[PDB]
């Protein structure tokens, strides 16, 4: 179990750790989050009591170093940092626990939800989508735009998701125009899986990171990427059985975990009605279809 | 964006553009089988590709053999149209390639776009206009060349004959769509009006009679009266 200490909490802010979140009052003595489960990626995020705009946060993994949070009054936000002094860091962490000023990551032991949302998410891949390689953790916020969004401004702050475009030379072999646009199997399996992503797990991992950024920051271009990656699978006639079955699990926990009030902006009606009812893989998403119908029959 | 009554006159500027009408690409008769089931028999079709500015018509004939052994033919008809339009553009010298292609039916956008991926600077546009180009097979010479064809074949025409010697493009296109609007609503009447006078002939290199200017005015009025009448009849106004 690992710890992410906070130097202080000088402004009123709602803090999230993964799917959990806590209200912290201006200069309440909050000094960190303990018992964070080793072995997965994590995200720690913020929404100031005063600006319900700009949700922001940090993807990290505690195996890659000792991280703490510190409010910056110049830049106006909670910043994630690395302590390189191992001894100086266990010292901080042990004193705040002794004083019991830290919350416990509140994991029910029956609950695989976080593991189910991050199964294929790996910190190394995240740091390629969010290039900033003097930190081992990654910043994301509400307003960051993706590489594909920018093509249609500032690249240092871009989300370098893999560009998927159904009407591009990449997607469409010449002479197979009609075939390849109606049956994207060759874009999916040769171009994206074997070509770019190399395996299904990196693809799933990007799909999943996209979702989480959409859900936790309302990053609209991540939402677009999650939908595009779902759609490319569902619109392919030939998909390894192991991907179809894993996809149905992946989507099930994403749909399950989504705040009920948010379905309207985070769920693209066309994509889901095509995937679940019109696509080649209509019949291969039995759990995702059951949960979508019982929870959001309106969208359908 | 889409083409409509507001930006109508853009059709007649000096930016090369073509209309693609796909309505007659896939044509069938519907009949009964010996066992009483229904079946279709395909007949020859045509893509109607038209430069509204100059009258040039790229009549690509679609031979029934194209369909042999194919499923989902009405869907395939759209991809074939897009394929042939793409091949046409590719065959034209650069300075003749269009800057815009306007498809009369929105279902053509995705097939055409996909087939034009090599021509990113050619804009594919829909239209809100209700153009009568399905009546192109009501022009006898066009229906004749399509129905006799024994192979794929492109036949080139000027759909305005020699009108542009005496009128503008804008007015030529208005005449053409009025004629074809009338052929569509009541072909028998429309064709009666055009040939009632045996002394007015069609040149061998033309599609329409050689009306004088004054005779065209009477024709146009007779076509307008035909179209209005048919409307009251349709709706009982």
């Amino acid at each position: 179990m690992n710890t992410v200490p906070f130097t202080s909490a000088p402004i009123e802010v709602t803090i999230g750790i993964d799917q959990y979140s806590f209200n912290v009052k201006e200069n309440q003595p909050f000094h960190g989050i303990k018992d964070i489960p080793i072995g997965h990626v994590h995200v720690i995020h913020f929404q100031h009591a005063d600006n319900s705009s700009m949700r922001y946060g940090y993807w990290f993994d505690c195996r890659m170093g000792n991280f703490y949070i510190q409010y910056d009054p110049k830049d106006g936000l909670y910043k994630m940092m690395e302590e390189r002094d191992g001894a100086k860091f266990e010292n901080i962490v042990h004193n705040f626990k002794e004083r019991q000023m830290m919350v416990s990551y509140p994991k029910i032991d029956e609950d695989d939800t976080w593991y189910n949302l991050t199964e294929f998410v790996q910190m190394d891949k995240i740091r390629k989508i969010v290039r900033k390689d003097e930190n081992q953790f990654s910043y994301v916020d509400s307003s960051m735009t993706t590489v594909q969004e920018n093509e249609l401004s500032d690249p240092a702050h871009s989300l370098n998701y893999t560009v998927i475009n159904f009407k591009s030379r990449e997607a469409i072999r010449p002479g197979h125009e009609m075939e390849d646009f109606l049956d994207k199997s060759y874009y999916l399996n040769t171009v994206m899986l074997q070509g770019i992503f190399k395996n299904s797990s990196n693809y799933f991992g990007e799909l999943q990171f996209a979702f989480l950024n959409a859900m936790f920051f309302g990053n609209y271009g991540s939402s677009l990427q999650w939908h595009a990656m779902i759609e490319l699978i569902c619109s392919s006639a030939t998909v390894p059985k192991h991907m179809l079955d894993k996809l149905d699990e992946i989507l099930y926990y994403q749909i399950k975990t989504l705040p009920e009030q948010y379905s309207d902006i985070l769920l693209n009606e066309r994509v889901w009605n095509i995937c679940l009812y019109s696509s080649f893989q209509k019949n291969s998403l039995h759990n995702t279809e059951k949960i979508m119908e019982n929870k959001y029959p309106e969208l359908l | 964006g889409a083409m409509n009554s507001s930006n109508y006159a853009e059709l007649f500027n000096n930016d090369i553009k073509l209309f693609v009408d796909d309505t007659n690409v896939y044509r069938v008769t519907v009949h009964k089988t010996f066992e009483g089931n229904v079946a279709t028999k395909a007949i020859n079709g045509c893509i109607f590709t038209l430069n509204p500015k100059t009258g040039h018509l790229f009549l690509k004939i679609i031979h029934t053999s194209v369909w042999a052994g194919q499923k989902r033919l009405s869907q395939l008809a759209k991809w074939k149209t897009a394929e042939e339009v793409s091949a046409l553009v590719r065959s034209l010298p650069k300075e003749e390639q269009p800057k815009q292609i306007i498809v009369t039916r929105k279902a053509m956008l995705d097939p055409l776009e996909v087939h034009m991926l090599d021509f990113p600077n050619i804009a594919i546009r829909p239209t809100e206009l209700r153009l009568p180009f399905s009546a192109a097979m009501s022009i006898d010479k066009l229906s004749d060349v399509v129905m006799k064809a024994t192979e794929p074949q492109m036949v080139l025409f000027n759909i305005y004959d020699d009108w542009l010697d005496r009128i503008s493009s804008y007015t030529a296109f208005s005449r053409l769509t009025l004629l074809l609007r009338a052929l569509k609503t009541n072909e028998e009447s429309a064709k009666m009006i055009l040939l009632s006078d045996p002394t007015i002939t069609i040149k061998s290199y033309h599609l329409w009679p050689s009306f004088t200017d004054e005779q065209w005015i009477t024709i146009e009025s007779q076509m307008r009266d035909l179209i209005l009448t048919e409307y009251g009849r349709k709706y009982n106004v």
